[PDB]
RNA sequence: CCGACUUUGUGAAAUGA
RNA sequence: CGCCCCACGAGGCGCCGUCAACGAGUCGGGUUGUUUGGGAAUGCAGCCCAAAUCGGGCGGUAGACUCCGUCCAAGGCUAAA
RNA sequence: CUAGUAACGGCGAGCGAACCGGGAGCAGCCCAGCUUGAGAAUCGGGCGGCUGUGCCGUCCGAAUUGUAGUCUGGAGAGGCG
């Protein structure tokens, strides 16, 4: 929107908006990140740290498939449980949830849960999922 | 550069404004695949306008495995086991892929499914016009036929979400699941000590 | 000579809108409609219109 | 084989599906060495003769020193996999030579 | 079957046999044209597994060709440049001397399209292929069901472009997966592909 | 400039194995 | 829509067990130059080495072995997108 | 889309693909080999006739250093139905 570029408001001031005493020459810092260790090293030193060096070891080839793993806390796990299902339960029956139906593989443990006992059942589990679950009563089954 | 920003990373060194491409033929496009469609049809008309039927497929790469998608032929297994000779599948119009797999019954019951499933629902113009071959139809049966459009079969990518409700017995609470899956990657860890342990026992002992 | 900035063929001719912010705004331009004062202070010559 | 444990992770994970056993193509005989075409590679064989690395390795088996035969087979052929066959196709040649 | 016992007999090209019967040859070549027109196949095995037919229109070309690298040819070796390519004498070709004898032939013989080339002797100085070529104007060549597909205009000059087997082997098309992705369709094809600034509509 | 491999075959002795 | 009627030949389907041939200075190896995102070397090329038929190429770290998965090069054609 | 990612790089400036998945479109084929040997069954050119992009009759020739036919690994060759 050119009508409010506020280069229109700096017509008729000299200098464009760049200064008089020092001027906007074409790259007075070189292309791009140049200078990185040399002149810019305040910069990247300041608000980049760790940008140069090598870290960590090479892995060929990688495929984002092979590292592919949803996860889904516990407090997520009763919205995936339709009300009417929920309701055909008693303090002994409860919604047996496969996850991988959902899309998540792992079953993390961030939350709370209500007293009421679910029946999870995932490809993976973490120790505090299980601890959570079986002290609402529920158990796990391990699928895949 | 300058103040706080994330590192510049632009690939505009190259004569990149030899290479841009511009879409604005996108509607045209669009439009002469579809009169390109139009008269597939009219060309290939009664045929289907989905083309030769296709295999419920596993995918491959953890990712996907989960998910079914169509196929590019029926092996040569599920065609035989159909009665549906290999010459002649493509000629009414099932794919064949020679290059496939089977490993699992249920692959191969499901792709014997759609195949009976259409050979149930297929009919064929005689080669002649009075000459009824085996593998023809009927003329009451030939005079109701019309092109079929879309997907006359549609795969199901992915298995229905159910959520039931069971008991919780005692002893699927007193399963340790977590213990379980650390246990077996420790059996995956320690299968090299301890087939080698193993093998020096018949080498020595 | 040239001119300053040459225009090109990839400027920016198209814009996107969310497809519901083109439905929130197809509603509120049918219940605007639905108002006499509005459809005449639009400009249309609306004074023998029965309802 | 058979079929996977069904549980994600450990030794043969994955899921359990029902195996099925593969019946025989062609491609699966692919290179098995046939009645005729041994007959017509022993005739050329016969007739042709033997390279000078070949017969340089029959000279190191025939002394016994089978780990030199095979470095030279190797420095020849060029790779340890095709080196070692070699020596075992020309202690084949040496046995059946020796056998009369 | 004689085609067998030949195709062993020349696979065993170290043997005291094809020792003789090639070097006689290579003196024999070496004392002839570099290009000349030979009535008969010296290899009939590998040419016909190479689509020679003892019909009329398929002929035989020997091509001599030499051996070696390319140096840069610059006015004394002198290249202005960075110390990158200020080489002059270990550069090699980027086409195998197979391909440059179908090429030399394609260069002499205008009217007749190449089909193959095999190898059958070299030396230090030379090696000489074999190319087969095909007249596409001979009766018994046109009425062919199974060599039209030369006679269509698509396959003017296929070795002075890159399509015969030695073409692809230079060309990087014998291979199929990764290690060969990049010369499909062919690596400047690939690299236009891979240059272009995709600027959809409503980006 | 130089060495090795290569075109490069044939057979003879003397020292080394 | 009409006249001409398609077979002992070819194909398919099923049974069999005996055959079951598949491309050579080609692959592969070393080294050199270039090229690549390709990293104990991605391709290609020269030079030298130089094959195999219970066999050959791959499984993105060079190597020996055991097992596994996978495909069968070195000849050719082929619309549409 | 993967992805400005794995990688690569005085690991500096920088550079940078692929498998998976979603779409567009979808189609597979043919040779050389062991395989007429009671028989070159193949092809071409001249001449002549016609029904003329060809087909037929006759002569010459190519070809046994192999034209045609079967086969192409998903097989296939056989014998049987
Ligand atoms: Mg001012
Ligand atoms: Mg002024
Ligand atoms: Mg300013
Ligand atoms: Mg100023
Ligand atoms: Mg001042
Ligand atoms: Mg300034
Ligand atoms: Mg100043
Ligand atoms: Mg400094
Ligand atoms: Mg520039
Ligand atoms: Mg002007
Ligand atoms: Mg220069
Ligand atoms: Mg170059
Ligand atoms: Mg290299
Ligand atoms: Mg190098
Ligand atoms: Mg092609
Ligand atoms: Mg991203």
């Amino acid at each position: 929107t050119t009508r409010f570029k506020k280069n229109r408001k700096k017509r008729g001031h000299v200098s464009a908006g760049h200064g008089r005493v020092g001027k906007h020459r074409k790259h007075p810092g070189g292309r791009g990140n140049a200078g990185g260790m040399h002149h810019h090293r305040i910069l990247f030193d300041k608000y980049h740290p760790g940008y140069f060096g090598k870290v960590g070891m090479r892995y060929f080839h990688k495929l984002s498939n092979r590292f592919y793993t949803p996860t889904v806390n516990v407090e997520r796990l009763w919205s995936m449980v339709p009300s009417d299902k929920a309701a055909e339960a008693g303090g002994d029956k409860a919604p047996v949830v496969d996850v991988s139906q959902f899309g998540y593989f792992k079953v993390l443990g961030k939350g709370m849960l209500p007293e009421k006992p679910i029946v999870v059942k995932a490809k993976l589990i973490s120790k505090i999922a299980e601890k959570k679950i079986k002290a609402a009563g529920g158990a796990v089954v391990l699928v895949a | 550069v300058k103040h706080n920003n994330v590192i510049p990373n632009g690939h505009f060194k190259k004569h990149w404004q030899n290479y841009v491409k511009t879409w604005f033929n996108q509607p045209a496009r669009k439009q002469r695949r579809r009169i390109a469609r139009q008269k597939k049809a009219v060309k290939i008309f009664p045929r289907p306008t989905s083309g030769p039927l296709r295999p419920i497929v596993q995918c491959q790469t953890r990712k996907y495995n989960m998910k079914a998608r169509a196929g590019r032929g029926f092996t040569l297994e599920e065609l035989k086991s159909a009665g549906i000779p290999k010459k002649l599948a493509p000629t009414i119009g099932i794919s064949v892929d020679h290059r496939r797999k089977n490993r699992s019954l249920e692959g191969m019951q499901s792709n014997i499914q759609r195949l009976k499933t259409y050979k149930a629902k297929l009919v064929i113009f005689p080669r002649r016009a009075r000459k009824v071959k085996a593998g023809d139809s009927t003329p009451e049966e030939l005079a109701n036929a019309t092109q079929v459009q879309g997907d006359y079969m549609p795969i199901a990518r992915g298995e229905k979400r159910s959520v039931e409700v069971v008991k919780v017995t005692e002893e699927m609470k007193e399963f340790k699941a977590y213990g379980k899956l650390r246990v077996e990657r420790m059996n995956q860890r320690q299968l090299g000590a301890r087939q080698k342990k193993a093998a020096e026992a018949e080498k020595e002992e | 000579g040239r001119m300053f900035a040459p225009t090109r063929i990839w400027r920016k001719w198209h814009r996107r809108v969310n497809v519901r912010l083109r439905r929130v705004a197809v509603a509120s331009a049918l219940a605007a409609t639905a108002v006499p004062a509005i459809v005449t202070a639009r400009g249309h010559r609306i004074e023998s219109v029965p309802e | 084989s058979q079929p996977k444990s069904g549980l994600f992770v450990g030794i043969n994970k994955g899921h359990v599906v029902t195996k099925r056993e593969l019946p025989p193509r062609p491609s699966d005989r692919k290179g098995k060495g046939t009645k005729r075409v041994h007959f017509v590679r022993n005739l050329i064989r016969e007739v042709a003769g033997f390279a000078p690395y070949e017969k340089r390795i029959t000279e190191l088996l025939k002394v016994g020193k089978d780990k030199r035969a095979l470095k030279v087979a190797k420095r020849k052929l060029g790779t340890h996999k095709r080196a070692k066959k070699k020596r075992e196709e020309m202690s084949s040649v040496l046995r059946k030579m020796r056998s009369a | 079957g004689a085609y067998k016992f030949v195709s062993e007999l020349w696979r065993r090209k170290q043997s005291d046999v094809m020792r003789f019967v090639q070097r006689v040859r290579c003196w024999e070549y070496r004392q002839q044209p570099a290009i000349v027109r030979i009535t008969r196949p010296t290899r009939p095995d590998r040419a016909r597994r190479l689509g020679f037919k003892a019909k009329q229109g398929y002929v035989v070309y020997r091509i001599r060709v030499r051996r070696g690298g390319r140096k840069r040819p610059v006015p004394k070796g002198i290249v202005y440049g960075k110390p990158k390519h200020q080489g002059i004498t270990q550069l090699k070709f980027q086409r195998n001397k197979r391909s440059v004898a179908e090429e030399r032939a394609g260069r002499r013989l205008g009217g007749l399209r190449v089909l193959n080339s095999y190898w059958v002797n070299e030396d230090s100085t030379y090696k000489y292929f074999e190319v087969i070529l095909v007249d596409v104007a001979h009766s018994a060549v046109r009425n062919d069901p199974r060599i039209n597909w030369l006679c269509k205009p698509v396959h003017k000059h296929r070795e002075l472009r890159g399509l015969t087997s030695a073409g692809k082997k230079f060309r990087g098309l014998r291979g199929k997966g990764h290690r060969h992705h990049k010369n499909r369709p062919s690596r400047r094809a690939t690299w236009k592909r891979n240059q272009t600034v995709s600027l959809r509509r409503y980006r």
